[PDB]
């Protein structure tokens, strides 16, 4: 069952809201905020959420994929890096660590590369359940080799600075292709590991 | 001379890096394929 509800100024407070909320085990969050800014198609971190997720969790483990992992990981990430928003917008983009400035990178490249997805190209209007858990992966594998880095002590910023090719790399997974070529990617994930190891070679030095 | 002492010692201690990450991995992975399967 799908239902859309075109609540007046899109209100929770509207009885269909709430009539809708009530119901539901399921509910999907449409926001004004991005579809204002010609941006992708917008949901709340904040506001969508599942009670099916878990048996979902149940069922995506049967590709042996990690729905639970990588989902709680991204929204841990985006609702730190919504409270380093709330931090930044407060004091300044000075005052934060080199942690908090990585989870606000990552939280950019959450929103461009991933949830951000044009239905009208021809490569984003059909995300396929390997591509997304693929991507999902390899920038978990990308932000893990990064909080690694920054544990080594370097700075976000230098590693950052030659980063960029892996990060061209992760903007890039968008387009891809068919079916046909997944290897590549995962091999592409696996080639931007390799990058890290290079990096760190690099700094030592 | 100090470009191929400086080679030779990044290149020494990445070795060394990697053999101690060679048991280190071993034991993690052991302990977390452990936990899997327990």
């Amino acid at each position: 069952i799908v239902a859309a509800v075109s609540p007046a100024g899109g209100d929770f407070s509207d009885p269909v809201t709430t009539a809708t909320l009530g119901i539901t085990q399921v509910f999907w969050g449409l926001d004004k905020k991005l579809a204002q800014r010609k941006h992708f198609p917008s949901i709340n971190t904040s506001v969508s959420y599942s009670k099916y997720t878990n048996v979902l969790n149940k069922f995506y483990d049967s590709n042996y994929p990690e729905f639970p992992v990588l989902r709680d990981r991204m929204k841990e990430i985006l609702s730190n890096a919504e409270e380093l928003e709330q931090v930044v917008q407060l004091v300044g983009k000075s005052a934060l660590s080199d942690s908090d400035k990585i989870t606000l990178d990552v939280a950019t490249l959450i929103k461009e590369d991933f949830l951000q997805q044009n239905g009208y190209s021809t490569y984003d209007a059909f995300c396929p359940i390997w591509k997304t858990f693929d991507m999902m992966r390899a920038f978990i594998s990308y932000h893990d080799e990064a909080q690694k880095a920054v544990a080594n002590g370097a700075n976000w910023s230098k590693l950052a600075d030659s980063t960029g090719d892996v990060k061209h790399a992760v903007s890039s997974s968008k387009f891809f292709e068919p079916s046909r070529g997944e290897k590549e990617v995962h091999g592409e994930f696996e080639k931007l590991l390799s990058t890290m190891q290079e990096r760190f070679a690099e700094s030592t030095d | 001379a100090f470009i191929r002492k400086e080679a030779e010692e990044k290149a020494k201690e990445i070795q060394l890096k990697a053999d101690q990450e060679y048991e280190i991995e071993k034991t993690n992975i052991v302990r977390n394929e452990t936990n899997n399967i327990d």
